[PDB]
């Protein structure tokens, strides 16, 4: 129920035809939408989840930080970025010694 | 980490020790485990040969690449050489990455 | 005396030429040869392929030898590449002798 929001840089925006290239208004813009995926997938704004800031004590109430930002834990699952029918069929892998899940 | 290869088999621990020689025991029995031994030690050759397989550089840059070269200007004592004392020295290290590719 | 390979047979000497094609004779016969050409010029493309035999390096030097190297440093242009305004240069002179051996 909030289609309004989205992430600054995390869509995709195609222009709509005849877009120019600087400072162009919303309207000619065209924003995809990921949220198919919310089932697996953190949206993009809010937090992964909570943790234990400290250890507890009858002298010390719990404490909970926020996790902006998370790596990969065994046991997740998630799904990749949609394709569009204007955007990019394929990427090339870098060559380098390691990679995690090479997806672009 | 450090860095190299990891292996799950890697090349096996090789275990060796000098076999204790004891000496005269007490010629009447005694179930004491013999502590009294003859003091040695042992010297010998160890000789090890690897393999190694090589991926040849297939780079199609045109100006000339970074290499590792030995300093042409003169010095006291050769770089990886022994000094007048004998000593053998490495004087700095030596990593592996100097030719290019793109990503 | 400048370097390379001396050759009794070298390379032979490649000639080109654009045959020349008169303007339009006298229409009354005139014996002096044509001085009146169509003015002409030719391009193409030339393809040279050259084998070399290698000679491998057999040296058991312990310590590295000097090698040709590309400096490490930062600088405006790239050795051996065009420049802004897009023409190519040859920095220094690269001689063929860094590797070495014994008398």
């Amino acid at each position: 129920d909030e289609e309004r929001f989205f992430p600054s840089s995390g869509v995709l925006m195609f222009g709509k035809q005849g877009a120019g290239k600087d400072n162009v208004d919303y309207s000619a813009v065209m924003l995809t939408s990921e949220e198919e995926i919310k089932t697996t997938n953190p949206v993009a704004t809010e937090q992964y989840g909570v943790v234990a800031d400290n250890l507890q004590q009858n002298s010390a109430q719990p404490i909970v930080g926020a996790v902006n930002s998370q790596g990969a834990l065994p046991g997740m699952v998630w799904q990749n970025r949609d394709v569009y029918l204007q955007g990019p069929i394929w990427a090339k892998i870098p060559h380098t010694d390691g990679n995690f899940h090479p997806s672009p | 980490l450090m860095g190299g290869f990891g292996l799950k088999h890697p090349p096996p621990q090789i275990l060796i020790k000098n076999t204790p020689v004891p000496a005269d025991p007490p010629t009447t029995f005694s179930q004491a485990k013999l502590a009294s031994f003859i003091t040695q030690y042992s010297t010998g050759q160890v000789s090890v040969e690897i393999e190694w397989e090589l991926q040849k550089e297939n780079s199609k840059r045109w100006n000339p690449e970074i290499q590792y070269t030995s300093n042409y200007y003169k010095s006291t004592n050769v770089d990886f050489a022994v000094n007048v004392d004998g000593t053998y020295s490495e004087p700095r290290p030596i990593g592996t990455r100097y030719l290019t590719r793109n990503l």
